[PDB]
RNA sequence: UACCUGGUUGAUCCUGCCAGUAGCAUAUGCUUGUCUCAAAGAUUAAGCCAUGCAUGUCUAAGUACGCACGGCCGGUACAGUGAAACUGCGAAUGGCUCAUUAAAUCAGUUAUGGUUCCUUUGGUCGCUCGCCACUUGGAUAACUGUGGUAAUUCUAGAGCUAAUACAUGCCGACGGGCGCUGACCCCCUUCGCGGGGGGGAUGCGUGCAUUUAUCAGUGGUGACUCUAGAUAACCUCGGGCCGAUCGCACGCCCCCCGUGGCGGCGACGACCCAUUCGAACGUCUGCCCUAUCAACUUUCGAUGGUAGUCGCCGUGCCUACCAUGGUGACCACGGGUGACGGGGAAUCAGGGUUCGAUUCCGGAGAGGGAGCCUGAGAAACGGCUACCACAUCCAAGGAAGGCAGCA
RNA sequence: GAAGCGUUUACUUUGAAAAAAUUAGAGUGUUCAAAGCAGGCCCGAGCCGCCUGGAUACCGCAGCUAGGAAUAAUGGAAUAGGA
RNA sequence: CGUCGCUACUACCGAUUGGAUGGUUUAGUGAGGCCCUCGGAUCGGCCCCGCCGGGGUGCCCUGGCGGAGCGCUG
């Protein structure tokens, strides 16, 4: 059972969960359902603990602080492109969009660009 | 939940009626707003048909009309002093449709001074000189004085009313329904209605 | 539900009393004369005549 | 007594009680205006409701009720409720099998405005249908007629 | 039920649709529109059962989706559009125009009209009021409302809507001596001249109408649709001229027709 | 087709029932060649259910950076087909059953001038003077990648990425007009006074909808406290509107020019009005058996009045204060019903007597109650929550149910 | 042509409004019939299509409308408070 | 014709504070939902005001790192 923020206990509680709270997605509009959840307090009674490195250490962890992976796809909104490349006004904002190339083995490789909105 | 249905009542003959269905939604009832006096808190509620109703949980300002002067101003609520339905409503200070309340007389006093150019709400005068001296005189022209003494000749206030103005508080009866509209609009008491409510206040205490 | 019709009627009426020699002989004479299969044919034509007479009686009283 | 007999203040909502009475109009108790309306359907508003002082929010003529639907008649039976009376409607129910009739009656709680001042038990009152005035009241008295009386010994 | 219905039974459909029992359990529940469903003729049955253009609902759907039907001058792709009384169904691809009018037996008849007659449509006003800014608004028996009408038009009078503009060309006052038509009840589909209107306050007023044969029939006011001034209709009347014949005369008319054809 | 016949006596006329006789409607027995229609787990058990299915959905016109395909014509935002997912809508209809229910449901009638109403259709959408607008902000799916649990249509952590999702928010029309506030100025009976009127500088509000109070009396009813006017104001930060939307052909103006301005046909979206589909509560009359049910109702609302609360609205619907009322042999109240109501069915001189679970209309229910979310519409059950009773899986920590839908 | 009846009803007649299905019943050779709501006509082949129907009746009691006024109930002027 | 004698059957009375199943209820406890008053695990904005670049010309246009106000707030 996943642990939900704000429970403030060790163990499990049953909670009535609405749309977009956590740990539950609704099968129809307005549906709520009582679900078992784990408290936010960490203890030994636990299987997997999710942790996020917010500060780097003096050394490099092997397989973690290396081989940087990109974001799978760049900005799509015109304003997002503008803030990504510091466009001011009409400086080829249309063609400044990142255009990703894709190379499949059994076909002629092609480069494709997403439609830009707004 | 709460039911507004007629079928849970005994019939006219006094016989017990048996229901033929369980409670429907359209015959629902919701908890009373119980409008207190204080900083504004309005809770929206979705009602039948997707419309919206306003629950005035707390109200500190109101819109009240003099009526006799046709002067409507946004004033503030002091406290509820009398309620015809329930005496407990007065002690718990809840605004309902017909309850009477004490309201500030400052905007009405200001309008009276600006229009009739006569002292009202003042005890003896010569205490607010930077403003009252200007507003009373204005050294205005011949025709402007001709239009001021024209409205002066019919400028009179009921004795029960200018005394309240001196006190700074006016008795006002609400006319809106807080908890249905989310407002506490009303009208200032005058004449026989004011006299009757004052006698009711005196009989209750005094 | 279904788009059936189930509108039907009996085309004959059985006699009130069975085993009358006169009625049995008269119906058998009709059957022999007109080659009828059984008593239901003579009963159905008798019922048709009775319905016609009933409608005519209603119109006559009208 | 007066018209102020309860914890609240009685007044006709459409009438402004205060008109800024000043010296241009003599303050010798100028009469407050009275709101009355014709209800139609050939019923004349009584002069008592025309010039009376009573306040009745359920009166057909001076109140906020509209007559529409069915107009019927009854005979006054009891007069023991505040501003409302019960009438009896006698009719005949036809029983087909015996080809005969059957006396049966229905009571009706109708609203009596104070304009009709001297109604007595047994007089015939015509009432008109209105919106539900109370739990069992759906009719309002429109006209009153005496039952072979008008002469009391 | 917990909400609005969206199904109609074949046997619960209006009788004048001439819907037979055996073909289907259901009926084409008309979509909401200008006219009530009890007195409207859906386009599907108009094109499938009245003109026999289509065989089934799919065929009539294809006709509708190819945008040939112009109800009231507007292309309507709804298969169950409520046509209603005195509406123009124009198929320009065939160059044919239909004015939906009740026949003698109180049911809509296929009424072919000329293109120069198909450009206007009479309407019976239903309510008159004044909206914001003191603007006179006028609604009709359809859901059609118009602004700035002639102040002479009162309730249950007639107006001439000019198509493609939605404006007024002329009007007919409702009074004695005006040719009209009954649009409901036992006398539905009968053409006559108003002779009397008796008033029952708080109740439905009743009018007495005399046709060309002199037969006098009464009806309610709400069922009266004036369609002409005096004794001359403003539109082409259907066959029979809205003259009701009892069973005997139509029987012998059938006999005469068969005898002349044979 | 308005019908009778046998049976008490030693015999006879009667009363009188028994039996016979005909239909139809459930079952059962025996038999059964053709063909057209056609009822069918209602009766006891609204008892319990394995399994499978019964509600999903895309046009040119909301959002494609899946290679999942594919035109690339090759220097380009976006060809196109498009899975998935977000968004919108539906899922409140239908189908089933008849347990409940006896002025209740329901049928005719009438009202809503006492209410709400998705959607369709028609109005209205520059009516408001008030350094992004050549277009603003943040997140989240789908997608890559790390998983947990025995398990489920369970989901967490990390990384992006869109809107007609969620917010934000101008310009324009816009020149002004109107009503108050009125510096002053001008013509006046002029004369030693008032003067009778005009312009007007500066500010305050201006539109629709909402909530008050007040004045007069464009259209409308049988009847408004109607609609429409006028004034003073308010106008709810989980806070009303005043288009930051989407496709199809592509064109016109060039003076100032030459880079901008104009443009048609639609779609979608709108506060409000009308219409359509309705819905909800009311009006009058109408229901089987029972007195071995005669007096009921009123502490705990029973009947009415006053003022509120709540509701979509009218009402004891509820609350507070009053009054003592209200219904009954013209059968109240209570009880029973092997009672869902009606259209209808059987029988067929006339009159009636029985039957209507059953395909149409209306009501109710989804094992029994109860409470809610979303939504225009549900007290929804092929939605959720809890209890009661049944009952499924389990690694014993948990998890999952509702065939009076078709089989 | 606008308004009232020199009472109020009961009763009778008329008209409106009364879902469909079912019932009676009109028409129509389903091969006859139960049914169904269809169908028929000339074609010498160009009939580049014509003629139709899908009625009507009943629908209680209660309510609405307009005629009649015999039967039955109901009342008007007796301390005249009469027209 | 009736008692008595035999045998079958059907209801009736009957200790058992007999039992069961419905329904309406008094009094008490009371799940859960909704509403109200709180609550604030967290997630954001401004004040940045510790640095640097700076700019009409340290008198910053600000673009970042970043102490952090240890405040005002959603
Ligand atoms: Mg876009
Ligand atoms: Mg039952
Ligand atoms: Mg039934
Ligand atoms: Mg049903
Ligand atoms: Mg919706
Ligand atoms: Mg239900
Ligand atoms: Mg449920």
């Amino acid at each position: 059972f996943p642990m939900k923020q704000g429970v403030l206990t060790h163990g499990r509680v049953r909670l009535l969960l609405s749309k977009g709270h956590s740990c539950y997605r609704p099968r129809r509009t307005g549906e709520r359902k009582r679900k078992s959840v784990r408290g936010c307090i960490v203890d030994a009674n636990l299987s997997v603990l999710n942790l996020v490195i917010v500060k780097k250490g003096e050394k490099d962890i092997p397989g973690l602080t290396d081989t940087t992976v990109p974001r799978r796809l760049g900005p799509k909104r015109a304003s997002r492109i503008r803030k990504l490349f510091n466009l001011s006004k009409e400086d080829d904002v249309r063609q400044y969009v990142v255009r990703k190339p894709l190379n499949k083995e059994g076909k002629k490789p092609r480069t494709k660009a997403p439609k830009i909105q707004r | 939940g709460i039911s507004r249905d007629n079928w849970h009542k005994r019939r006219k003959t006094g016989g017990k009626r048996k229901p033929y269905h369980k409670k429907r939604k359209y015959e629902l009832g919701r908890p009373a707003a119980n409008t207190k006096i204080g900083p504004r808190r309005i809770h929206t509620v979705r009602v039948r048909g997707g419309n919206k109703k306003y629950r005035a949980l707390r109200l500190d300002v109101g819109n009240f009309s003099w009526g006799s002067e046709c002067c409507t101003r946004k004033t503030r609520i002091i406290d509820v002093v009398y309620n015809a339905s329930n005496n407990e409503l007065v002690r718990t200070k809840t605004l309902v449709k017909n309850c009477i309340v004490l309201i500030d007389s400052t905007p009405y006093r200001q309008w009276y001074e600006s229009h009739y150019a006569l002292p009202l709400g003042r005890k003896k005068g010569a205490k607010l000189t930077p403003e009252e001296e200007e507003i009373l005189n204005k050294k205005r022209s011949k025709k402007i004085q001709k239009k001021y003494d024209e409205r002066k000749k019919n400028a009179k206030i009921s004795s029960l009313l200018e005394e309240q103005f001196q006190q700074g508080k006016l008795l006002a009866c609400i006319a809106s329904r807080p908890g249905q509209c989310g407002r506490a609009d009303g009208y200032v008491l005058e004449g026989k209605e004011l006299e009757f409510y004052l006698r009711k206040i005196k009989a209750r205490k005094g | 539900p279904v788009a059936r019709s189930w509108v039907c009627r009996k085309t004959y009426v059985t006699p009130r009393r069975p085993f009358e020699k006169s009625r049995l002989d008269q119906e058998l004479k009709l059957i022999g004369e007109y080659g009828l299969r059984n008593k239901r044919e003579v009963w159905r034509v008798k019922f048709t005549l009775a319905k016609i007479r009933k409608a005519a009686r209603e119109l006559l009283t009208l | 007594a007066d018209i102020q007999t309860e914890r609240a203040y009685q007044k006709q909502p459409t009438i402004f009680q205060n008109k800024k009475r000043v010296l241009l109009g003599e303050t010798g108790k100028e009469k407050l205006p009275r709101y009355y309306k014709n209800i139609g359907l050939g019923f004349k508003t009584p002069k008592e409701a025309i010039e009376g002082t009573y306040i009745d929010k359920k009166c057909p003529f001076t109140g906020n009720v509209s007559i529409r639907g069915r107009i019927l008649s009854g005979v006054v039976t009891k007069m023991k409720m505040q501003r409302t009376i019960v009438i009896r409607r006698d009719y005949l129910h036809y029983i087909r099998k015996y080809n005969r009739f059957e006396k049966r009656h229905k009571n009706m709680s109708v609203h009596l405005s104070p304009c009709f001042r001297d109604v007595q038990i047994g007089d015939i009152v015509t009432v008109g249908e209105c919106r539900p005035l109370s739990k069992t009241v759906r009719f309002n008295v429109l006209k009153v007629t005496k039952a072979a009386g008008t002469k009391k010994q | 039920a917990r909400g609005p219905k969206k199904h109609l039974k074949r046997v619960a459909a209006p009788k004048h649709w001439m819907l037979d029992k055996l073909t289907g359990v259901f009926a084409p529940r008309p979509s909401t529109g200008p006219h009530k469903l009890r007195e409207c003729l859906p386009l599907i049955i108009f094109l499938r059962n009245r003109l026999k253009y289509a065989l089934t609902g799919d065929e009539v759907k294809k006709i509708c989706m190819q945008r040939f039907i112009k109800i009231d001058g507007k292309v309507r792709t709804d298969i169950t559009y409520p046509a209603g009384f005195m509406d123009v169904i124009s198929i320009d691809k065939t160059g044919e125009n239909f004015r939906l009018i009740y026949d003698t037996k109180g049911r809509f008849a296929v009424h072919r009209i000329t293109p120069e007659e198909a450009k206007y449509k009479l309407c019976k006003v239903r309510k008159i009021f004044v909206g914001t800014k003191g603007i006179p608004h006028l609604v009709t028996h359809d859901a059609r409302t118009i602004r700035y009408p002639d102040p002479l038009i009162k309730v249950n009078d007639t107006i001439q809507i000019d198509l493609e503009t939605g404006k007024i060309t002329d009007f007919i006052k409702f009074d004695t001596g005006n040719l009209c038509m009954v649009t409901g009840g036992a006398n539905l589909g009968r053409i006559g001249v108003i002779t009397n209107r008796e008033r029952h306050p708080g109740s439905f007023d009743v009018v007495h109408v005399k046709d060309a044969n002199g037969n006098s029939f009464a009806t309610r006011l709400s069922n009266i649709f004036v369609i002409g001034k005096g004794n001359k209709p403003w539109i082409s009347l259907p066959r029979g001229k809205g003259i009701r014949l009892t069973i005997a005369e139509e029987r012998d008319k059938r006999l005469a027709a068969k005898q002349s054809s044979g």
